[PDB]
RNA sequence: GUUACGGCGGUCCAUAGCGGCAGGGAAACGCCCGGUCCCAUCCCGAACCCGGAAGCUAAGCCUGCCAGCGCCGAUGAUACUACCCAUCCGGGUGGAAAAGUAGGACACCGCCGAACAC
RNA sequence: UUGCCUCCUAAAAUGUAACGGAGGCGCCCAAAGGUUCCCUCAACCUGGACGGCAAUCAGGUGUUGAGUGUAAGUGCACAA
RNA sequence: UUUCUUGCCGGAGGUAGAGCUACUGGAUGGCCGAUGGGCCCCACAGGGUUACUGACGUCAGCCAAACUCCGAAUGCCGGU
């Protein structure tokens, strides 16, 4: 039926924007926004490699436990912005999944 | 005071019969026949515009009021039509005259029709109105057969407050329309 | 031609007060129309010359 | 072997002549336009060729009424 | 199971009356100095109301609903005449002498003309 | 109802063949018409 | 061949070969696809050659989709004519292809055969192009 | 002061519309009957007037609830871009777009009139 | 080809060239001008002898569609 | 200092970008389901029968300079 949520460390974003996102991607962290019924969009950086591995191992509809500075939040990858050429995850829209 | 035969019949019996048959939540739903529109579309007026005058005279004598001459809103070359060419005549009957024309049409004309076997009750609008076409124009005593000119397939329609085919047929049967039940 | 520059002159002051076009085919007869004669100081009938 | 084109009318120098906030005099042309892209608002008239002009002195403002852009003149407080 | 299908004549009349009223309002509007006399004429009563469209605030109002107008006997035109007189008096009181008359999308041949003339003889410029 | 543009309209009485009377307004100025079959005697209405 | 039934304007400005493709960048019809990696005016003749190559490599089974359509007319003036005297008549029908645009898609049971057919098509094409797949 | 009672008027005029479900007549808004009375039909008392309460809230009207259709719609990101850096690539600072999901919303106020109790 | 008008080119003010891409012209209207008032179908059904891709017609909604002296921006059931 | 630079404020745009079931011209699928040709039941009533030419519609998908439901950045016009 269900499965263990995939653990991913998602540090909050000190700086946000075009330059910040490009620098985060260069560092190797896909930027993301976590929103949902809680009504509190949070700006996170997920490790690009780990996030992509989780996505490609369990699919887009894979529930993720994001460690956001200690706190654990369940969320599903609602949308993935992926570059058509570089094929890298440009951005992630995560939706909170209250249990 | 005075009151048409069909109008009095409707005001006195038909409403109760329809209420009993199609029991309505309120009296105001009782179908009540509304304007009766009788038309003669010439079509060949493009070749003989004079036929419009004869149609006007015939409609006047049949109904009781002048027929409004209806031009064309379109110009289709296939039938030699131009914008504004008088292409038909229309009479709208409302109230006492409407009811009296219905009474005469049911009591005089349709029985006089040649080889009259009735019309199927399937020509109803689907929302409560009934349209059909008389095969000639001499059935009306006002149109004396001895001084007729040509045949005009005469369009007639009755507009009712009915909601659909069922209430429409109930109303017209109550008014006593001939119907080729099928 | 076709639409000549007709001249509307008053009937009373008989002054050629206005000039305007008119389709001679649709309106072959002299264009009689109410216009303002400044000499008369009031609207007077004007007709084509 | 030649081109059937090559013609073009003079640019009519349409558009907004006094933008939002500009103080204008009465009778001043505010918008040169074809048709009512902007409609005459308050203290603004519409010319024969669709020229929106100020009917009263004041500052030009652009508003929206019934979903139609309008040019209005807001009276300017006397100093 | 009855479902209305035809647009009722009441609804057609309301929509067309609002249509005509907006058509008139394109040119007729009320102001503090020259308010707008809106007239609402129903089959039962007639009401008039001096609006300032700048604020949307009414300065004076009159209605055939009033016990005085109801006591006034005669015809609907007589009651509309009384309403016109009342609104003229109340416009005098409010300080309004000249207004623009909004017929509300109506015609001469009824109470609107009678009310208009009542205000004329009353003294309002309408 | 317009004054004279509307054609005359007078009440009339008709008698059918089977002997049924009928009163209604019709353009006929005579006021007395003789109908043959009528709906009180037509075979379609009567039966069959 | 691929030629529009009609074009509203038959003498159009050259399609601007700029930016990466914003639409049609993923396999939406078949299992494999040919994604463009450079800008090019891919002509209807090139499209025909590529699709015929794919079809002849897959032989009997399989389905081919041609996402791009050459509906842009590139004009050419008559040979040995000087500059001027109007614009040339329509000469080629091209699809403005940008990097990231998937030009052809293929469904075929055999992965190796599908990739070889797409490679045929890419060799027929005038640009760098890779074999992308629906599985992301 | 209050009512599912009324009109009049209200916004960068759909967050307001469309549709579906449920409810109301003391007074208003309506529905409605015959042409002695102004007035009207390019014909029709259907739209506009006369006398109304014998009768009715069916519809319009308005009230409550449905997010189905429409409407609005973020943050983030991207596209794009001004300037700047950059040999061909590309990058920095600033600005920054529809879809969607997260979502919002089945609209939002004043004048006066009626009855209620004071 | 030469003057005028409309559009695109034209790079969201204006303006902007080429023997660049498209067209119009240069008339017409005394009732197609003014004013006052009013309106109202783009398409399925039932049909409406003949009269289907169409009649004179009747209803519903198509929610502002639709079409509308002569090409763009406008004007709608607030009606240019 | 009216000039110009910068900040802020008010402003109209339809370009870049896209978006097109938002219009005007396009695109792989099946669909209640258009001429249905075709088997015909053997009705000329009336009807399934559609291997194939495939209506509207619909499904993610795509383009435009003379497309726009949208729509920047700059630039421009003013004020400070």
């Amino acid at each position: 039926t269900a499965n263990i949520p995939n653990k991913l460390t998602a540090n909050v974003r000190t700086r946000t924007g075009k330059g910040a996102s490009r620098q985060a991607r260069r560092d190797g962290k896909v930027p993301a926004v976590l929103y949902g019924h809680g009504t509190d969009p949070q700006h996170l950086e997920l490790n690009a490699r780990d996030f992509a591995a989780v996505l490609r191992s369990h699919g887009t509809n894979a529930i993720l436990t994001l460690d956001i500075e200690g706190t654990e939040q369940l969320a599903l990858t609602k949308a993935l912005d992926v570059h058509p050429i570089r094929r890298n995850i440009q951005h992630a829209d995560l939706l909170v999944v209250q249990r | 005071k005075a009151l048409p035969r069909l109008k009095q019949r409707y005001r006195e019996e038909i409403r109760e019969a329809l209420q009993q048959e199609f029991n309505y939540a309120n009296v105001m739903q009782i179908p009540g026949v509304v304007k009766v529109v009788v038309n003669m579309g010439v079509g060949d007026a493009a070749r003989d515009a004079k036929l419009i005058n004869g149609a006007i005279n015939d409609l006047a004598l049949i109904t009781g009021q002048k027929p409004e001459v209806r031009r064309a809103r379109k110009s289709i070359a296939q039938f030699k039509l131009r914008e504004g060419m008088p292409i038909g005549a229309r009479v709208t009957l409302r109230g006492d005259r409407m009811w009296e024309f219905l009474d005469r049409l049911i009591s005089i004309a349709l029985p006089r029709i040649r080889d009259f076997r009735g019309l199927s009750p399937k020509q109803f609008d689907g929302t409560g109105n009934y349209t059909f076409g008389l095969n000639e124009q001499s059935m009306f005593h006002e149109i004396d057969v001895d001084s007729i000119d040509r045949p005009r397939g005469m369009d007639i329609t009755v507009v009712t407050t009915a909601t659909n085919d069922a209430e429409g047929r109930a109303l017209l049967r109550a008014l006593g329309f001939p119907f080729k039940e099928n | 031609d076709v639409r000549p520059k007709i001249t509307l002159a008053c009937e009373v002051c008989k002054h050629r007060n206005y000039i305007t076009k008119k389709n001679r085919r649709n309106d072959p007869d002299r264009l009689e129309i109410k216009k303002f004669c400044p000499n008369c100081g009031t609207h007077q009938p004007h007709k084509e010359s | 072997s030649s081109s059937r084109n090559g013609r073009d009318s003079a640019a009519q120098r349409l558009g907004v002549k006094r933008f939002g906030g500009q103080v204008v005099k009465a009778g001043e042309i505010l918008v040169r336009q074809r048709g009512t892209h902007f409609h005459p608002g308050v203290n603004v008239g519409r010319g024969g060729d669709d020229t929106l002009f100020a009917l009263a002195p004041g500052a030009v403002e652009f508003g929206a009424k019934r979903g139609r852009k309008t040019v209005n003149i807001v009276p300017v407080a006397r100093p | 199971a009855h479902k209305p299908v035809g647009q009722n004549i009441s609804e057609v009349r309301r929509n067309a009356r609002l249509r005509r009223h907006a058509r008139l309002r394109k040119k007729v509007a009320g102001t503090a100095e020259v308010p707008r006399l809106v007239v609402n004429r129903s089959a039962r009563h007639i009401h008039v109301q001096l609006v300032n469209d700048l604020n949307g605030t009414t300065l004076a109002a009159a209605s055939s609903i009033e016990a005085d107008v109801r006591a006034i006997d005669g015809d609907k035109k007589a009651h509309s005449v009384r309403v016109g007189q009342l609104i003229a008096e109340r416009a005098k009181a409010a300080g309004v002498e000249t207004v623009v008359f909004d017929r509300g999308g109506y015609t001469y041949g009824g109470r609107i003309a009678a009310l208009a003339d009542a205000a004329r003889e009353a003294g309002l410029k309408f | 109802m317009k004054t004279g543009i509307h054609p005359e309209y007078v009440d009339t009485t008709v008698q059918c063949g089977c002997g049924h009377s009928f009163t209604t307004r019709s353009t006929k100025q005579s006021g007395t018409i003789v109908v043959e079959v009528c709906s009180q005697c037509h075979p379609f209405y009567t039966g069959k | 061949m691929l030629i529009p039934r009609k074009v509203k304007h038959r003498k159009q400005h050259h399609p601007e070969q700029r930016g990466i493709a914003s639409g049609g960048t993923s396999v939406s019809f078949g299992d494999y696809g040919i994604q463009a990696l450079e800008h090019a005016y891919i002509t209807n003749r090139q499209i025909e050659s590529a699709r015929i190559a794919i079809n002849r490599h897959i032989k009997r089974g399989g389905k081919v989709w041609i996402n791009i359509f050459p509906d842009r007319p590139l004009t050419k003036k008559p040979a040995e004519t000087r500059m001027g005297s109007g614009k040339g008549s329509p000469e080629w029908w091209v699809a403005n292809v940008k990097p990231g645009r998937v030009l052809f898609e293929l469904s075929y049971p055999d992965e190796k055969t599908a990739r070889d057919a797409l490679t045929r098509a890419i060799h027929k094409l005038p640009i760098k192009a890779r074999i992308v797949t629906r599985e992301e």
